[PDB]
């Protein structure tokens, strides 16, 4: 096509889902990680993951409004990664690494995935 | 605003 | 803090934010502009636009599944806005610029209006 | 990945 381009509208558009989701604005679902609750957007979680797309794909699962995560699943580490859902920034960390990128395995997150392998190679 |  | 940023993170998000338009999933609303509908999520409406912004959180509206848009407003001139909002491409031409910026102006979508008086002022 |  002859379109334009905005250059920062993607981001501009994140930073305001993120604005939505910090004032608890049309939040559909809360993600329960053993004793914690996070509550976000279908739409983000399935734009940002394998994991929920497939779930909130799912014809009986699109309607429920919590979410329980498998008990193995560490709070913290998604935690980390529902924030750099919303913002495009990953809080990586030495004491933290290895609970992110088992979230993200699970999550289905690929490109948080690679990152935490290729940081714990340099680290060995 | 480019041309992308 | 001391993160890392994906870069294309925010454009990947909104690409399968609009995958999700495409196929109507998870589509919560419905805006009617004279004979014509537009399905949409809410969130991005108000992510993209300073009226859906206001409307979607307002106690009452929020919770409407159908917005009408004043009858003065071009079908054609919402569509062209709607998929920039899903995309960050403007296909604004000669023969629908005018529509364009008065939509624009009506969503308060300010990076629009803006591009669209420079096309004009280079008309003239 | 940078840092931003
Ligand atoms: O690593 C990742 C990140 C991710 C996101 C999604 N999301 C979507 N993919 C295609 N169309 C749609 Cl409509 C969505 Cl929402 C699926 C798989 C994966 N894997
Ligand atoms: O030109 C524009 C584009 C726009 C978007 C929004 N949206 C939001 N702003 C602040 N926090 C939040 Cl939570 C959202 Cl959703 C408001 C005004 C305007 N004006
Ligand atoms: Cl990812
Ligand atoms: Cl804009």
């Amino acid at each position: 096509d002859s379109c334009i381009q905005f250059t920062r509208h993607a981001s501009d558009v994140l930073l305001n889902l993120n604005r939505l989701r910090s004032r608890d604005i049309l939040t559909d679902v809360v993600i329960v990680v053993s004793r914690e609750q996070f509550r976000a957007h279908k739409t983000v979680l399935m734009a940002c993951s394998g994991l929920f797309y497939s779930i909130f794909t799912d014809q009986l699962k699109c309607n429920l409004s919590v979410i329980n995560l498998d008990p193995e699943i560490n709070p913290e580490g998604f935690c980390i990664l529902l924030d750099f859902m919303y913002t495009s920034r990953l809080n990586l960390r030495e004491g933290n690494i290895m609970a992110v990128m088992a979230t993200a395995m699970y999550l289905q997150m690929e490109h948080v995935v690679d990152t935490c392998r290729k940081f714990i190679k340099a680290s060995e | 605003w480019v041309i992308p």
